[PDB]
């Protein structure tokens, strides 16, 4: 395929191994996150743009809506966590390992 | 008095009218004397590029009318 | 020569900017800062001359020490001087501020600010008239008129 | 009603306002005879293009000119 | 090489997901996160949305505005890292940085290339209509379509924001 | 578990933002209409099993049409045989593809 | 001879920036029963050439503390967007005719907040934080009905084109249709632009200077002078949408010149609402924007959304 | 094209006005000069320590409602359409789902600060 | 069964509720400092802020400690006097007269009932002087920065009325223990006259921009509430009593002269 | 007063677009010969410069079928200058 291609999934793969791999810092991740939701909108758009599918242009949209509608809720989940403890690092929830 | 804030609101005054203007005055001077193409839609370009296809001079704001056919 | 020429303009051009652009800070002690007030007051109105206040010691051109430098401060003014950038200049209003003044002779009172900042203009007073503290303004003014930055560059 | 409704027009009346023009938004299109002309005006704007019909041979309503008297006029639009 | 265009600002694009995957700090998260979206969206504006371009633009923007707020609020430390105050962000930005022009070299001297799929090497100019699209963008008709045939996307949708507000003021509680 | 409510009660739901070949606003053709129209209209009906092996020419067809990779492999070959005659000076390109033409309309 | 044009945009619109610093102080200083400059030119007229001199011979002073990539971006981001503002403001031609100028406004709106945004955590310090978290607390606040205003208004106009908007108020001023959407739009250009009442990033009596507390003079004069620049290009992006003139195709210095004097007046009327309102608290914001301004601007885009259609009156997208 | 152009140049010359307000004066560093601001005395602690938000719900829901102008924007697009009833119950009901939503914000006290 | 990884692993808790283990939430402290423009030139707050919330306030002082009530001891009745102009520096006859009250209820003597007036006459022009600082910077700190000029033209008359009547703009040493120092100058209270003639249009117009404004209100009507036993209890005296409804003034209660 | 306006606004725009679609036939058709002329153009150029190459069939469709297919923007311009290609592929985009 096309040359662009390459590098939106090169950049879904780099945000996916960011996400994939924790650096004991949960905003940094869930930057991740938001990433592979810009990669997966960048892709899907450029593939419809690219065909002329106009009935998919709403595609991306509400991708994009749900996107935030998880990124929110990740820092809905952020926190509680940082209300528990005083940092946001992912090595404070390991309490469920008994 | 007050009016003494009048010359300085006139000088900025000025200083927002030269742009405008000027823009009007070079989208007649780079388009043949009238104004500037507006192509917001590919059917106007695609009509744009055909005139500069047909100008023979690959500038698309010169015109040909009925001098051009017989 | 051409060169001393283009260099006296020159500095003419930055002492005009500098002497008719000076931002003093919001910064008063005592009585002072009152009258100092009054000289930003529509009677006097400092704003005319270009002079008008910035908060911020990065942003301020001239430190008018308004007032009465006590020792728990003189640390504190010493900082605020020392984040002013370079060229700063300092206004000393009133006596206390000049050489200690009506606490000279106190145990808690730096007697003078010339002790703490490098002091360029003493305005006298107990409160000098924010006439007189305008006077003392263009003083500097006049003062910063008559530098010779490049000229000395262009000679040294 | 109008003790609660001056109540909160009292208390509160950009909500008010806000409910006022809400419920005139609501309701209003629903009351009105001028939007069927809407829906007129939109399905009478020619985007595409009018791509023609191969005649048969019995297609009456159909013109052949864009000037023939058959065919949907737009003199409602001319007037309105 | 100015028909590479959305090849270059994918380039750009690439760069910035390397500089907020090897995650330094989400201030610089952030930061690369709104360069690879705001070069995004000249990468997608080059196909024709500008409308899908400019809004996923502005709404991440909204989005990394928000997220500075928390990672002040939240993620914070008292030396943040920008990308080389630890050894391991830096290796491997560095390492997805060479990678990617590692194989930005691979596909501009053999204008072919297979990683997992097959990807040309001619820019992305070649596979462009050759029409044009009348007195429209396609793309504003097709997302104007939400409101006309998109009736349950819509439902969806608007329930789903509806119960994401109410989820979160449930979790944001405590009790 | 496809419980096929849209089928049942008759509701369209989801079957228009389905495929490229549906209801378009403004009649608006894909680029691949007519390719994924023949895959559909071959393919109808006959199962995957037998529509994988029966109608697999039309698939490709309708594939290379989406992602172009047998035209861009062509254009490549076509344009790297031409740098290289370029290079061996072995050819000169004609004035239509260098600029001075009077381009037909 | 584009570039010549890109110059003649954005170097008169510096000037403007200038001498829009001298009319503050005037019309702020005979507000306050004063005078304004008037020693340094003939009646104040050099005094903004003494101000752009002196900020640029003063010694720059970038902190100990601070990140300095960022400390030297955002004043460049700041002038960058500040410049880039002007270029799809119909006058009566823009420079760059976008299709969709009113989302590249947004857009560019959405992208400006970094600027203040990045010096208030760049520079290290304790008031740049709090001057860079309330511009975090006032974004917040204005953008949930800056886009819905602006929704509403173009549901007359057809697109989001700003040169459209000259041939939708051709008959009658767009304000009388839409003053309730006028008078919420003119407050919410007053906190996008960080000026009083909602001063509230560089404050300076709860702060000291905010989020350009450390930013001594160079970089300063990149957040000044692109505030100055925000508030011209937004009285003109207001203008445009509530006030649009009379355009003669043959004419056009005739539509130049009524915009200019318009944007004029509604620049002097920042100026006037800047010398005569307390400040709000910065949360006092969020419960406007959200608790007053937002229901109602929900309540006007229900009611122009329907009511093209109920007239038959949609305009055109073409 | 002119885009990039134009970009370019208001970057150029927002650069060129820094390198020219750094190189221009004269300086005299040192390391008092440049110490943090804190108004005369020394700073307790750093800044970058964190800064507890109070408007922490309605910062989500931000994320919740900017998302409503990606999807109320098409509006005057959607009123070119030919079925057109369907287009304006569709927009009341996303209009009235963010109003419901904002209602049940203020209701339980979400809108309020913390503290 | 217990391995040596898992020999730490205590068992869960019954309810599935973990103790708090309360991390210390750091609040920041905000160094409200003296160089600023609220902090009345000398005043060092250091704040804890959970962000912005106020959760204490430590007013540092003495930066403006002169040592005034020791170098008192060393001066004579008459050099004393001048350093009480000196504290409360914008209401400065009101502090001489006060300290010329102490001086003349020790030496049992009681000045002439022409005196008496005169200080009261200029008590209340340095009421007014102290009541345009108050109200003007208290908006100046709150962002209407216009009064604030509007005022100090008046402000700067009653200084010219102090600057005719003793010779000094702010600090007079005119009201003394005895009396006062000097008669009025002779067309001094028509000027007076011609003034308070028409000063009640200025605080009308004050009131105007401030008063029945929303903005005004907002910063104002819900903030900093005392109640009556705390006031009492905290030693406050004046409006901060008379904002909460203690019926007390000096003025009435406790006449002087 | 929009109401008038609107209204007249959209009489005007179906007017523009019956214009556009009393013209389109001629812009088809010299549509038509525009591409069957840049493709012939390719394809006379393809023998030339595919000669030597073993195996090669010049004018190979690379579909399945014989219908008419769309021609591409790299099958119209692909062995043509950037001039021409930045203008025709990216040009209703960059201009202004
Ligand atoms: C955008 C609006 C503003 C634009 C920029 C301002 C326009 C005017 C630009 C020229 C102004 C003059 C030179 C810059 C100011 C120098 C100030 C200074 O301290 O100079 C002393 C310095 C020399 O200082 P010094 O050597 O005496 O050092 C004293 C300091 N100690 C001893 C502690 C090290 O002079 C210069 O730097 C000369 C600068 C160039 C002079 C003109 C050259 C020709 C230009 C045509
Ligand atoms: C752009 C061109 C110019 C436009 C006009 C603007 C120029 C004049 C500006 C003056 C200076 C303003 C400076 C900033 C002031 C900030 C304070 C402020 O404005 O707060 C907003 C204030 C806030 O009021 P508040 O703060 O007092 O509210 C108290 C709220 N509670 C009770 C919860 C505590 O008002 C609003 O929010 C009103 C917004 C505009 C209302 C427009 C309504 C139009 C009428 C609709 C129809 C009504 C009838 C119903 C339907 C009938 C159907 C038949
Ligand atoms: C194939 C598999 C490997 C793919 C990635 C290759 C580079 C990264 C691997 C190098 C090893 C270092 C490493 O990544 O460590 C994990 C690190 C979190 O560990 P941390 O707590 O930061 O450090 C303490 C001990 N290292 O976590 C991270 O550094 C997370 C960030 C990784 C981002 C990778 C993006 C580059 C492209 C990857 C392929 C596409
Ligand atoms: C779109 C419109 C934008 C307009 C922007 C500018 C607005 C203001 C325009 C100028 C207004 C008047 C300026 C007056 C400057 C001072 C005049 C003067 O009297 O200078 C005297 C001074 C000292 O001379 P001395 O020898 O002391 O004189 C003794 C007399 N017996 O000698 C000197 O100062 C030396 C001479 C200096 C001259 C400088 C003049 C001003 C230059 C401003 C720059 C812009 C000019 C316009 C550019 C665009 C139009 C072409
Ligand atoms: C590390 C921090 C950052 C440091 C560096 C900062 C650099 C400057 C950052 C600010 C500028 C960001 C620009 C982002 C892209 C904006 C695109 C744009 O302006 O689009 C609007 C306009 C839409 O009009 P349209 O409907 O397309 O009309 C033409 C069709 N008839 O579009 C048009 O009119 C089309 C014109 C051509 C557009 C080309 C594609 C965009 C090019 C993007 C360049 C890179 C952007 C980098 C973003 C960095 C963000 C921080
Ligand atoms: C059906 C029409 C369309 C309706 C949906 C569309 C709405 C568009 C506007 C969007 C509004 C979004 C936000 C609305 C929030 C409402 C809930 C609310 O705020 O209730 C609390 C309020 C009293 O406030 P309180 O709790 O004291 O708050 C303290 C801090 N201020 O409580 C109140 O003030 C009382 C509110 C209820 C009473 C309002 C009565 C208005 C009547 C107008 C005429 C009739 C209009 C038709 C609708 C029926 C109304 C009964
Ligand atoms: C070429 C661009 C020149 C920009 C000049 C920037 C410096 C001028 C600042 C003047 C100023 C203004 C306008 C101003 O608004 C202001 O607020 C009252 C000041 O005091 C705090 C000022 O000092
Ligand atoms: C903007 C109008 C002019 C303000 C000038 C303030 C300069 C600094 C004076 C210090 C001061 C401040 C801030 C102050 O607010 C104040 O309160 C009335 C004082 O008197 C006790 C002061 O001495
Ligand atoms: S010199 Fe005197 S009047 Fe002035 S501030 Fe000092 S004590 Fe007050």
């Amino acid at each position: 395929m096309s040359l662009v291609y390459m590098n939106i999934m090169m950049a879904f793969t780099v945000s996916l191994t960011g996400l994939l791999m924790y650096r004991s810092h949960l905003m940094s991740s869930l930057l991740c996150l938001e990433g592979m939701m810009l990669s997966l909108f960048i892709l899907a758009t450029l593939m419809i743009l690219n065909s002329h599918f106009t009935l998919a242009s709403m595609m991306p949209i509400i991708l994009l809506v749900f996107a935030a509608c998880e990124a929110a809720l990740g820092l809905s989940l952020l926190v509680m966590v940082s209300n528990t403890y005083g940092t946001d690092y992912v090595q404070n929830l390991n309490l469920l390992q008994c | 008095m007050w009016f003494e804030v009048l010359p300085g609101i006139a000088v900025m005054g000025v200083c927002l009218f030269i742009p405008g203007m000027a823009t009007a005055r070079i989208h007649r001077f780079s388009n043949g004397g009238r104004e500037k193409r507006v192509a917001h839609y590919s059917y106007q370009w695609y009509l744009m590029e055909r005139d500069r296809r047909v100008s023979g001079v690959n500038r698309y704001y010169v015109s040909k009318g009925l001098e051009n056919i017989d | 020569s051409r060169g001393e020429y283009v260099v006296a303009k020159l500095d003419d051009l930055i002492n005009w900017a500098r002497r008719s652009s000076l931002w003093p800070m919001t910064f008063g002690l005592a009585c002072c800062a009152v009258e100092m007030m009054h000289m930003a007051a529509p009677r006097y109105d400092m704003d005319r001359f270009g002079v008008v206040f910035r908060a911020s010691p990065r942003q301020s051109d001239v430190m008018i020490v308004a007032g009465t430098l006590t020792n728990k401060m003189a640390p504190a003014l010493r900082k605020v001087y020392d984040q002013m950038p370079e060229p700063r200049y300092v206004v000393s209003m009133g006596s206390c501020a000049n050489g200690g003044g009506y606490y000279h002779y106190s145990y808690s009172v730096v007697r003078g600010c010339d002790r703490i900042v490098p002091v360029d203009i003493y305005v006298p007073g107990c409160p000098p008239t924010a006439e007189a503290l305008l006077y003392g303004i263009l003083q500097l003014q006049k003062k910063i008129k008559r530098e010779k930055r490049l000229r000395i560059w262009y000679r040294r | 009603v109008a003790a609660f409704l001056k109540n909160v027009w009292a208390k509160e009346p950009v909500l008010v306002a806000s409910f006022a023009i809400a419920g005139l938004a609501v309701i209003l299109p629903t009351l009105s005879p001028y939007t069927k002309y809407s829906l007129m005006i939109n399905r009478a704007t020619p985007y595409n293009y009018p791509v023609p019909l191969r005649d048969d041979g019995n297609m009456p309503d159909v013109p052949s000119h864009p000037q023939d008297p058959q065919g949907p006029s737009l003199e409602w639009l001319k007037r309105l | 090489m100015m028909t590479y265009i959305v090849f270059i600002l994918s380039i750009i694009f690439v760069m910035g997901f390397v500089g907020f995957s090897s995650k330094p700090s989400p201030i610089y998260g952030g930061l690369g996160l709104i360069v690879s979206g705001g070069v995004g969206c000249g990468i997608v504006l080059n196909f024709g949305g500008s409308f899908l371009g400019l809004m996923v633009f502005l709404i991440y923007l909204g989005g990394m505005m928000v997220v500075f707020g928390y990672t002040t609020a939240m993620a914070t430390e008292q030396y943040p890292e920008v990308w080389v105050s630890n050894k391991v962000v830096l290796g491997t930005f560095i390492t997805g940085l060479l990678m990617e022009f590692l194989m930005v070299y691979y596909v501009l001297k053999d204008k072919e290339v297979e990683i997992v799929f097959k990807f040309n090497g001619m820019g992305d100019w070649v596979i462009y209509d050759t029409g044009d699209s009348g007195f429209f963008s396609e793309e504003a008709m097709g997302i104007a379509a939400l409101y006309s045939y998109g009736t349950w996307l819509v439902i969806v949708t608007g329930w789903s924001l509806l119960i994401g507000v109410v989820v979160i003021m449930e979790i944001t509680r405590g009790n | 578990p496809f419980f096929d409510v849209q089928k049942k009660l008759g509701v369209d739901l989801d079957h228009w933002m389905t495929i490229q070949s549906a209801e378009q606003p403004h009649r608006i053709p894909a680029r691949c209409h007519a390719f994924e129209k023949e895959w559909i209209e071959c393919a109808h009906g006959i199962g995957s099993i037998r529509a994988e092996k029966e109608c697999k020419i039309e698939f490709e067809d309708f594939r290379e049409c989406l992602l172009r990779q047998k035209t861009m492999k062509r254009l490549n070959a076509i344009k790297r045989q031409r740098d290289k005659l370029i290079k061996e000076g072995k050819y000169t390109p004609p004035p239509h593809h260098s600029g001075q033409e009077d381009l037909r309309p | 001879m584009f570039m010549i044009n890109v110059l003649t945009l954005i170097i008169p619109i510096l000037l403007a920036v200038a001498f829009l610093t001298l009319v503050e102080r005037k019309v702020l200083g005979y507000m306050q029963f004063r005078k304004g400059p008037n020693v340094v030119g003939p009646y104040g007229l050099l005094q903004p050439i003494a101000d752009a001199i002196k900020l640029f011979i003063k010694e720059p002073l970038r902190p100990a503390t601070s990140s300095i990539s960022m400390f030297i971006l955002a004043p460049i981001l700041a002038l960058t967007l500040a410049l880039t503002m002007w270029i799809p403001l119909p006058m009566p031609y823009p420079l760059i005719n976008m299709n969709l100028g009113v989302l590249f406004m947004l857009a560019m709106s959405s992208l400006a907040v970094y600027s203040i945004l990045w010096s208030g955590w760049a520079s290290n310090s304790k008031y740049a934080l709090i001057g860079a978290l309330r511009a975090v607390a006032q974004t917040i606040s204005y953008e949930v009905t800056l886009a819905i205003i602006l929704l509403s208004v173009l549901l007359m106009n057809g697109s989001f084109t700003l040169s459209t908007l000259i041939i939708t108020q051709e008959q009658v001023w767009l304000i009388f249709p839409a003053w309730p959407l006028a008078m919420m739009w003119f407050i919410s250009t007053l906190a996008e632009t960080n000026r009083a009442p909602f001063d509230l990033t560089e404050g300076e009596s709860e702060l000291v200077s905010g989020f350009n507390v450390e930013y001594a003079a160079g970089p300063f004069a990149l957040f000044f002078m692109a505030e100055y620049a925000n508030i011209i290009m937004m009285n003109i992006f207001t203008t445009t949408l509530f006030l649009g003139a009379f355009h003669n195709p043959y004419m056009p210095e005739l539509y130049t010149i009524n915009f200019t004097i318009k944007s004029l007046l509604l620049s002097i009327t920042f100026l006037w609402i800047r010398a005569s309102y307390p400040r709000f608290r910065y949360d006092q914001l969020m419960h406007l924007l959200w608790k007053n301004f937002l229901p109602l601007t929900l309540a006007l885009c229900m009611w122009h959304v329907s009511l093209p259609i109920l007239l038959s009156s949609i305009p055109p997208q073409t | 094209m002119n885009l990039m152009i134009t970009l370019l140049t208001n970057f150029t010359l927002a650069t060129l006005l820094v390198t020219i307000a750094f190189w221009l004066p004269q300086l005299n560093v040192y390391s008092e000069k440049t110490s943090p601001y804190e108004c005369g005395f020394d700073p307790m602690g750093s800044a970058r320590l964190p800064f507890s938000m109070k408007f922490f719900l309605v910062a989500i829901t931000f994320l919740l409602f900017d998302l409503e102008i990606a999807l109320l924007l098409p509006l005057p697009w959607a009123s070119q359409t030919t079925n057109l009833n369907t287009m304006l119950t569709m927009a009341l009901l996303l209009i009235f789902l963010l109003a419901v939503s904002l209602a049940y914000e203020w209701t339980q006290k979400g809108l309020e600060w913390t503290e | 069964y217990p391995t040596k990884e898992t020999a730490h692993w205590k068992p869960p808790p019954w309810n599935d509720v973990d103790p708090p283990k309360d991390t210390l939430v750091s609040n920041l402290t905000l160094n409200f400092g003296p160089q600023h423009p609220a902090a009345h030139g000398v005043l060092r707050l250091v704040m804890e802020l959970s962000g912005e919330m106020v959760r204490k306030c430590d007013p540092h002082i003495g930066l403006l400690h002169r040592g005034t009530e020791k170098l008192i001891e060393y001066k004579t009745y008459l050099q004393a006097l001048p350093y009480f102009d000196r504290l409360d520096y914008v209401s400065m006859m009101c502090n001489e007269q006060a300290y010329s009250l102490a001086v003349e209820k020790l030496l049992n003597i009681q000045p002439p009932p022409r005196a008496q007036w005169i200080r009261v006459l200029f008590g209340e022009i340095t009421r007014l002087l102290n009541h345009i600082m108050a109200v003007t910077t208290h908006a100046l700190d709150i962002g209407a920065m216009t009064p604030f000029f509007w005022m100090f033209e008046e402000r700067e008359k009653m200084f010219e009325f102090y600057e005719r009547v003793s010779g000094a703009r702010m600090h007079a040493a005119y009201v003394r223990p005895g009396g006062v120092h000097q008669d009025l100058p002779l067309g001094l209270m028509d000027d007076i006259y011609e003034f308070s003639k028409n000063f009640s249009l200025r605080i009308d117009e004050l009131e105007e921009m401030l008063t029945n404004n929303r903005i005004w209100r907002n910063r104002t009507v819900d903030i900093g509430v005392v109640t009556a036993e705390d006031a009492l209890n905290y030693g406050f005296s004046g409006v901060m009593l008379r904002g909460s409804g203690i019926q007390w003034d000096l003025r009435k209660t406790q006449p002087y002269d | 007063s929009m109401m008038r306006w609107n209204r007249e606004r959209r009489r005007l725009q179906i007017e523009d677009f019956e214009a556009r679609i009393a013209l389109m036939p001629l812009l088809q058709a010299e549509k038509d010969r525009r591409v069957l002329q840049m493709l012939r153009e390719n394809l006379e150029e393809e023998a030339t410069i595919m000669k030597d190459v073993p195996g090669w069939k010049v004018g190979e469709s690379v579909f399945h079928t014989t219908r008419w297919v769309t021609p591409m923007m790299g099958e119209l311009y692909g062995l043509r200058t950037g001039e021409e290609i930045l203008s025709s592929t990216y040009g209703f985009i960059w201009y202004t």
